[PDB]
């Protein structure tokens, strides 16, 4: 089964955000230099690239049903571009501080942004990008936001305050706050996508990855072996693996039942910052962004 | 001032 092949890797300035298009063979990268790139990874030619700002662009996602990309940067701004025409759809100050993470609701016209200003904000693109809600409660930088794909009326925020908070749209306090015991904070949070386990996963500067049952709040497992900050850890949408990446320069693939490491990849691009998985498992593609560029891998 | 996680 596991048969990793290097589909396309290119050098660039540090890749902070990365995302797959669901129906075109494209990957978006958002760089520390303010540039973003959309690559066709099958032909190895750029679809479109934009010098968005001079500040780091830490977050970026496709919104394929609108033909957009949405990005967020340290100059405080969210910007949306039509990837077919290059048109800048909107450009607004979202937070008075860095933007760490953006999530897009799977069906509704909502975007979440998580920020160093201690908040998550919800924006509605059918209401002229209005701020519809600010979720307050975290006490340090909000590093990651993610909808629960099985119930996207709720979402998780991971924060340097050592907690994950799970919230309901339209309600002002968390449904619960998860004390992770990851004392250097939480850099990333992700949901297992399938209905048989109510699992979430967190990654930390404390070198650990933890699996949580979000119904009981118990820690199911702690995955150890990275040697520097763990930037992300995710469940794959079709394969029984977890994929993590670290400032130690490695990606790690772990068995999602036994929680034992299956493969460590020394990609050769220095520190790893971000991850994406092809949302339908096409060619088992994954992509990760690093200090010195990105790589698109086929797992099988 | 950015207290941490500037990279």
């Amino acid at each position: 089964k596991l048969d990793i092949k290097k589909t396309f890797s290119n050098r660039s300035d540090r890749v902070k955000g990365i995302d797959f298009h669901p129906t075109e063979p494209w990957v978006l990268t958002t760089l520390y230099s303010g540039r973003v790139e959309i690559w066709n990874y099958e032909t190895q030619v750029e679809v479109r690239s934009i010098q968005v700002t001079e500040t780091p662009v830490r977050a970026g996602k496709f919104i394929a049903r609108k033909n957009w990309i949405i990005v967020g940067s340290d100059d405080f701004r969210i910007r949306v571009f039509n990837y077919n025409t290059g048109e800048k759809v909107v450009d607004f100050e979202a937070h008075p501080d860095y933007i760490r993470s953006i999530a897009v609701h799977p069906t509704k016209p909502y975007v979440l942004s998580g920020s160093d200003d201690l908040t998550v904000k919800l924006w509605n693109w059918e209401n002229n990008w209005a701020l519809e809600q600010t979720f307050e409660g975290h006490e340090h930088f909000v590093m990651c936001v993610a909808f629960n794909p099985k119930d996207p009326s709720t979402f998780a925020s991971g924060c340097l305050d050592r907690t994950v908070k799970v919230w309901s749209l339209g309600q002002s306090t968390p449904n619960f706050t998860l004390t992770t015991g990851q004392e250097r904070g939480v850099n990333y949070v992700d949901y297992y996508p399938l209905p048989d386990k109510p699992y979430m996963i967190t990654a930390s500067d404390d070198l650990t990855i933890k699996i949580w049952d979000y119904q009981t709040k118990s820690c199911v497992a702690t995955l150890e072996g990275h040697m520097s900050n763990v930037s992300f850890a995710v469940f794959h949408p079709t394969l029984p693996i977890i994929i993590s990446g670290s400032e130690d320069g490695t990606l790690k693939i772990w068995n999602s039942s036994t929680y034992k490491v299956e493969k460590t990849l020394n990609v050769g691009l220095e520190r790893s910052w971000c991850i994406a998985t092809h949302p339908t498992g096409r060619k088992n593609y994954i992509a990760s962004g690093f200090d010195n560029g990105f790589t698109v891998l086929s797992l099988g | 001032i950015k207290t941490s996680h500037d990279d």
